[PDB]
């Protein structure tokens, strides 16, 4: 019955402070240790730290110079403040309830797990500037003996935000076409590639063009890809 | 990372599997392990706690055990719905909770297939912009999990590597891509660069050269 | 004194 709900800005400018809050309902902060865990897109989980209902804290050493957490028992909420953010902090942030082992010596609470989790909120660290991509032709390599099959492609580099569409020869070429999902770089910009597998015999009689369109920036490029 | 897990495991539906979680005296050796199941797009879900205890709602076909400085998650009677990422975790002497890198569980619904790899060198156009990107396109593999390693000549390289998560293709196999960003001088200063993709213990590699 | 705080177990220091 206890439910956790994150509340965050969504987008955050690099170097600025990321602030999140978690609201606990159908239960209370009282008597429990609470944590924030984050997961960059496509990557692993990283514990940020914990805070006891009374206010005592423990933070992951790798983030100690930039993090702090607080608690407001009156509203049954606890928060997170992460300073000097960069693209490395782009990730889904989850709040959770903790459990583990408690020692009465000095080790105090040892967080071994999280039984209750919020739904997570995506925090993107970016200027949010609309940027059109640069389009580079990926020329087919050299191959003898009839050449057999040839692979040509296009690199759609550094654009923001998603999405981007790619077609070949105005859509006339669909067989052998493979456009790959984009990669999100540490620069906060996206890049994707598209490749087409074609018969070698006609690399001289058939022109190949990758039609790239990044609608948010109104960037349209028709790049000819030819063997070198 | 502190806790280590195999990147992927798979079996046919109805079969059983185990997932290892390798730790050390600083974590598993002194603290109890918890496990989570995560379906992409949603939050992790507690499966096991205190090494082997199962919370209410989790079927008994999921089990956990700990021995020495390692732990194990066992799953019996695989169902398609069990496909997800599994993680182990516990407290480490470095004063923080640590998670294993995660294991992708695939419930075999088609024959395993090795990845096709295509590698492109930096374009002359990008080089004139004083940039260099090696593009490694990986497709038609199953299960959908691969590990990519890049070599500069015969030496390993980690800096500048960005690899996407595998995505399901229309034919139900998987695709992924890895990008290696280099300076024009790095590109021209090596005899060749290699993109090596490991899938199911087998490595498919491609090499390109500046010349 | 090694006390195990299981999932959902409210625990008070004071």
């Amino acid at each position: 019955q206890v439910q956790l709900q994150e509340s965050g800005p969504g987008l955050v400018k690099p170097s600025e402070t990321l602030s999140l809050t978690c609201t606990v309902s159908g239960g209370s902060i009282s008597g429990f240790h609470w944590s924030w865990i984050r997961q960059p897109p496509g990557k692993g989980l990283e514990y940020i730290g914990y805070i006891y209902y009374s206010g005592s804290t423990s933070y992951n050493p790798s983030l100690k110079s930039r993090v702090s957490m607080s608690v407001d028992t009156s509203r049954n909420q606890f928060s997170l403040e992460l300073s000097s953010v960069t693209a490395a902090d782009t990730a889904v942030y989850y709040c959770a309830r903790d459990f583990g082992e408690y020692h009465y010596d000095g080790r105090g609470f040892q967080c071994e797990g999280f039984d209750l989790w919020g739904q997570g909120t995506l925090v993107t660290v970016s200027s949010a500037s609309t940027k059109g991509p640069s389009v580079f032709p990926l020329a087919p390599s050299s191959k003898s003996t009839s050449g057999g099959t040839a692979a040509l492609g296009c690199l759609v580099k550094d654009y923001f935000p998603e999405p981007v569409t790619v077609s070949w020869n105005s859509g006339a070429l669909t067989s052998g076409v493979h456009t790959f999902p984009a990669v999100l770089q540490s620069s906060g910009l996206y890049s994707l590639s598209s490749v087409v597998t074609v018969p070698s015999s006609s690399l001289g009689t058939q022109t190949y063009i990758c039609n790239v369109n990044h609608k948010p920036s109104n960037t349209k490029v028709d790049k000819k890809v030819e063997p070198k | 990372s502190v806790l280590t897990q195999p990147p992927s495991v798979s079996a046919a539906p109805g079969q059983k599997v185990t997932i290892s979680c390798s730790g050390s005296s600083s974590n598993i050796g002194n603290n109890m392990v918890s496990w989570y199941q995560q379906h992409p797009g949603t939050a992790p879900k507690l499966l096991i706690y205190e090494n082997s205890k199962r919370p209410s709602g989790i079927p008994d076909r999921f089990s956990g055990s700990r021995s020495g400085t390692s732990a194990t998650l066992g799953i019996i009677g695989l169902q398609t719905g069990d496909e997800a990422e599994y993680y182990c975790a516990t407290w480490d002497g470095s004063l923080r909770t640590v998670f294993g890198g995660g294991t992708k569980l695939t419930v075999l619904s088609q024959p395993k297939a090795a990845p096709s790899v295509t590698l492109f060198p930096p374009s002359s156009e990008e080089l004139q912009a004083n940039k260099a990107t090696l593009v490694c396109l990986i497709s038609d593999f199953y299960p959908g999990a691969v590990t990519v390693a890049w070599k500069a000549d015969s030496s390993p390289v980690r800096a500048g590597v960005e690899t996407t998560t595998p995505s399901k293709q229309s034919n139900n196999k998987y695709a992924a891509s890895s990008y290696l960003s280099l300076t024009p001088e790095q590109w021209k200063s090596h005899r060749s660069y290699s993109c090596q993709v490991t899938h199911e213990g087998s490595t498919v590699e491609k090499t390109v050269a500046p010349t | 004194k090694r006390i195990h705080i299981g999932p959902g177990r409210a625990f008070y220091t004071t």
